[PDB]
RNA sequence: GACUCGGUGAAAUUAUAGUACCUGUGAAGAUGCAGGUUACCCGCGACAGGACGGAAAGACCCCGUGGAGCUUUACUGCAGC
RNA sequence: GAACAGUGGUAGGAGAGCGUUCUAAGGGCUGUGAAGCCAGACCGGAAGGACUGGUGGAGCGCUUAGAAGUGAGAAUGCCGG
RNA sequence: UUAUCCUUGGGAGUCAGACUGCGAGUGAUAAGAUCCGUAGUCGAAAGGGAAACAGCCCAGACCGCCAGCUAAGGUCCCAAAG
RNA sequence: UGUGGGUAGGGGUGAAAUGCCAAUCGAACCUGGAGAUAGCUGGUUCUCUCCGAAAUAGCUUUAGGGCUAGCCUCAAGGUAA
RNA sequence: GACCGAUAGUGAACCAGUACCGUGAGGGAAAGGUGAAAAGCACCCCGGAAGGGGAGUGAAAGAGAUCCUGAAACCGUGUGCCUACAAGUAGUCAGAGCCCGUUAACGGGUGAUGGCGUGCCUUUUGUAGAAUGAACCGGCGAGUUACGAUCUCGUGCAAGGUUAAGCAGAAGAUGCGGAGCCGCAGCGAAAGCGAGUCUGAAUAGGGCGCAUGAGUACGUGGUCGUAGACCCGAAACCAGGUGA
């Protein structure tokens, strides 16, 4: 019947500015993982992306709660036997605070292959200045 | 008399194959196995069916609270007071607006405000 | 060929006017020192076959009249 | 080709 | 009729089930018989009377009675039957056979007192019930034993 | 022998398969279920951890008022004497 | 025909039907192309049924009734490929 | 208030049950143990929830609908809704 | 070790292993009785509809079988029990 | 002949008890179809030939001997759509794009991507099952028939109903055939009595009957019995033979 989809041909994504500076890593994450899926958009369609792209800059300056510095663990497991490696929160945000940013909302995006496409549209930046200037990026605030 | 089995073992399972067009290998090709997948498409469009409905109204109900949130209301504030204004279009009409008629949701939108600052 | 009756229910059972059975009682040949006399009276008397059993042997007695 | 089998007594 | 348009009688005839011709019939598969055990065998089943091994009921029950050799069964006639004959008739049993009252002799007719005689007879017969012989001599007629 | 080229060309097996890993779940030991993690497409030489791999309707064990061979102061018979 | 109510289902009971071969009686079709086979986006609540075209080259439907070697996906089924 | 109930006759199948809650035994007040009693569900029950998960929670699928209201369970993102 | 012969299955033959008696041996092979029997396993073919269990008691050389009862179904009654 | 029609019907439609197997007794197949007629393809061409391409014959040769039809599995050639970042019981529902155009229908093919989704069968308390069965496709492959019993339904006749063998007659219907069978009366072990009877000393009480009336012949269907009795399957047993 009638109910409209969004398609490559109709889709039209902003760039957005999300400043990491202060904000807490999850709830950060969660407003853009839902950006990057379009869930913003009227024309959100289920199948196609919708969503538009996002920029975080100052990410090395995010935020956690507790003792999560000290204590929240990233594990990986490189399919060697014994071979679980792991890295502190802290470590995370002292030298990899990019991929940091980058697990949290992959975590939160849908899993398959539009997931990995939606992914695509993020870029994250230790600093405080992104390369994409040329795409003219408008500043987001997030929402509570 | 003497029944053979003649021609309607064929007339049957041509019918299955037929019903299978597409399928992949041997599922489009070998009669047991093609009467298995046109069995299970069977419970699956029935299930389907009954999903898509479901789908539909979740669907629907995205782009509402997306367009909501546009007039500074959460979905779940506009259905309360669009019930308390007592507009009963419903959520694939809603959906219709957010998406071709903006404007027109946004008056809907305003008269939800309305029932909820009193 | 034809049904043969059962013999031993054909000396034991006799068919009555309503299509009941008529059976004498168990408990009628001797040891009659352990019985007592009220029950020795009445296991005299004939009786009827029950249902229950009347079905799972009625087609044994179907040739009798 | 064993004396016995598998699971043998 | 017309052979065309041959038409049975309405409940005369049905169609007989088969078993064990497909799962829509609702007798596919087990054919009606259930799951496994004797009764679900070709040839299956015990015998009739056969309870499993407990002692059957004729075997329960003694023996009864004997048969006589000699036993007389009389043809039966009762008065309601002699009421069909006409008045001042010689009713013999030569004449219930011939007529059809009764089917077959047997050891003789025995004439029995149910039923009303109205008619005045001079039944012949081998044997009466004492009401019968009363009945036929209170119409009229005679009770000859022959 | 294997391997490469030329000639010739079987077999056991086989529900259909686009046939990862971990932890879990489940008829209680999962390629196929869940959540994650990982992985471009197609081969060739190799190795056997798994497919409770193949082979043989488990010989063990139990069950069948199933057999057979054997024994004897089991029962009933028979030959022989 | 209205109203009201109901319509998950294994073993299993009950009902109504579909289709197959043969027979009888009507009635028909067919070398201006039968059955069979192939294809299709048609029709019926199901079993199933048509129509059109192709192949085929001589037989075959329909109606009503009768009679059954009357319907297969499984039997480590049998035979062939 | 509800529509069952009984009799007679035709035809069966079943006689491996499972878990859950509650009341007992056996056990070690072990067992997804065993054995009774009692209710439920599965068996023979699809749908929603409990990640997945016969037997738990919610609830009984004649079909169709791109309508609506709710149950358990939920409403930051995966994932519908604070 | 050759050739020609002999012993035959409730039987032969055995320097004894139940060994051997035509790739068969705790009793050869073939045909027949014979479609032996199988309370066991496997399998049992079109559709839709109405209704819809049991996994219990009793007895059983009985315990994975059976029978009667219980629970299902169809019909006819009684009728409102 | 309401028997078979080439996996059927004989084992055998055919040079079949053959071939083949076995020392022997013995076991024991597969295998039908050119065309109306051989008119069975002169001749030419490639090729050693096989086999083709023409030409002829013929209604047809895509009827050319592996010769009526010619399904499926399986093997290929071509190409409209898709496909080399993807985790797949392979579908289903949602869905752009591209390619088409029908039994004209809110059409057909393909399918980026999204949601959901552990084959079928058997057997089980419970199987996606790491239980069982099936390589695939095709054909064949399992509650039958006879005679009895019983119940329901139907029909005929009805306190009656009905004939068997046989004879005549199409291998028929049917006519004849009443011997016999069931029913109309039961009760009792029996003699016997009889709307009652048996028990009992009993005009008692009680049991079974009556009063409270339908059967019988035939047919269809359900189920049972006797037969292999729904199909397939032992190990074994016995008889007569064949083998040193
Ligand atoms: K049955
Ligand atoms: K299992
Ligand atoms: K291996
Ligand atoms: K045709
Ligand atoms: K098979
Ligand atoms: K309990
Ligand atoms: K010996
Ligand atoms: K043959
Ligand atoms: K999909
Ligand atoms: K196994
Ligand atoms: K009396
Ligand atoms: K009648
Ligand atoms: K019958
Ligand atoms: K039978
Ligand atoms: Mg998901
Ligand atoms: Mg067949
Ligand atoms: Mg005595
Ligand atoms: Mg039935
Ligand atoms: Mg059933
Ligand atoms: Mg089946
Ligand atoms: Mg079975
Ligand atoms: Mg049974
Ligand atoms: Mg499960
Ligand atoms: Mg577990
Ligand atoms: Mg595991
Ligand atoms: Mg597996
Ligand atoms: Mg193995
Ligand atoms: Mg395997
Ligand atoms: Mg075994
Ligand atoms: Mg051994
Ligand atoms: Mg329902
Ligand atoms: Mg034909
Ligand atoms: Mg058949
Ligand atoms: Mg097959
Ligand atoms: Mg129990
Ligand atoms: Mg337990
Ligand atoms: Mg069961
Ligand atoms: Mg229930
Ligand atoms: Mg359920
Ligand atoms: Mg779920
Ligand atoms: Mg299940
Ligand atoms: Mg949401
Ligand atoms: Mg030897
Ligand atoms: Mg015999
Ligand atoms: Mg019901
Ligand atoms: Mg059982
Ligand atoms: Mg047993
Ligand atoms: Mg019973
Ligand atoms: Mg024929
Ligand atoms: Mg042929
Ligand atoms: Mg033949
Ligand atoms: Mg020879
Ligand atoms: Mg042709
Ligand atoms: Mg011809
Ligand atoms: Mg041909
Ligand atoms: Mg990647
Ligand atoms: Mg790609
Ligand atoms: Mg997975
Ligand atoms: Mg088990
Ligand atoms: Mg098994
Ligand atoms: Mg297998
Ligand atoms: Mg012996
Ligand atoms: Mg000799
Ligand atoms: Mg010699």
């Amino acid at each position: 019947r009638t109910t409209p989809m969004a398609n490559a041909s109709t889709i039209e994504r902003k760039w957005l500015v999300v400043d990491a500076a202060g904000k807490t890593l999850g709830r950060l994450s969660s407003e853009v993982a839902a950006i990057l899926r379009g869930k913003h958009k009227p024309t959100y369609t289920p199948h196609v992306d919708t969503g538009d792209h996002v920029i975080i800059i100052n990410a090395e300056k995010i935020e956690l709660t507790g003792k999560k510095l000290t204590d929240k663990i990233y594990y990986r497991h490189t399919q060697h036997p014994g071979g679980l490696k792991s890295r502190t929160a802290l470590e995370m945000r002292t030298n990899y605070p990019e991929k940091m940013l980058e697990l949290a909302i992959k975590g939160m995006l849908p899993k398959g292959s539009l997931g990995r496409q939606m992914f695509k549209k993020l870029n994250v930046y230790r600093g405080s200045e992104h390369p994409h200037e040329a795409q003219k990026p408008e500043v987001y605030e997030l929402r509570g | 008399p003497r029944v053979k089995g003649g021609t309607v073992t064929r007339k049957r399972r041509k019918k299955v194959l037929k019903l299978a067009k597409g399928y992949f290998g041997s599922k489009h090709t070998l009669y047991k196995v093609a009467n298995q997948q046109v069995m299970k498409s069977g419970n699956y469009a029935f299930r389907d069916r009954r999903q898509k409905k479901r789908d539909f109204r979740k669907l629907w109900i995205t782009r509402i609270n997306a367009a909501a949130r546009m007039n500074g209301l959460s979905y779940s504030r506009l259905m309360h007071g669009l019930k308390l204004s007592g507009i009963e279009v419903n959520r694939k009409m809603l959906a219709d607006l957010a998406v071709n008629d903006l404007t027109a949701f946004n008056q809907l939108a305003d008269a939800a405000k309305a029932q909820l600052n009193k | 060929p034809k049904m043969k009756t059962h013999r031993g229910s054909a000396k034991r059972f006799k068919k009555t006017g309503s299509g009941k059975l008529k059976r004498s009682h168990a408990y009628t040949s001797h040891l009659f020192a352990n019985k007592s006399q009220k029950q020795k009276r009445k296991l005299r008397k004939s009786a009827v076959v029950s249902a229950g059993d009347f079905k799972r042997i009625k087609q044994m007695l179907a040739n009798i009249k | 080709r064993l004396a016995l089998g598998d699971r043998a007594p | 009729m017309k052979l065309h348009e041959l038409k049975p009688s309405e409940g005369s005839r049905k169609t007989r089930n088969r078993v064990g011709r497909g799962i829509g019939s609702g007798n596919g598969k087990t054919a009606g018989k259930g799951h496994k055990g004797q009764n679900a065998r070709s040839g299956g089943g015990v015998r009739p009377g056969f309870e499993g091994g407990q002692m059957p009921l004729f075997q329960r029950l003694p023996k009864r009675g004997f048969t006589n050799i000699n036993r007389k069964e009389y043809a039966v006639v009762n008065l309601d039957k002699l009421n069909g004959f006409a008045e001042g008739t010689e009713v013999t049993p030569e004449l219930l056979l011939e007529t059809g009252v009764i089917s077959k002799l047997n050891a003789g007719v025995k004439i029995l007192g149910n039923g009303k005689l109205e008619k005045k007879l001079t039944v012949k017969a081998n044997k009466f019930s004492a009401s019968a012989k009363e009945a036929v001599e209170a119409a009229g007629g005679t009770a000859e034993v022959i």
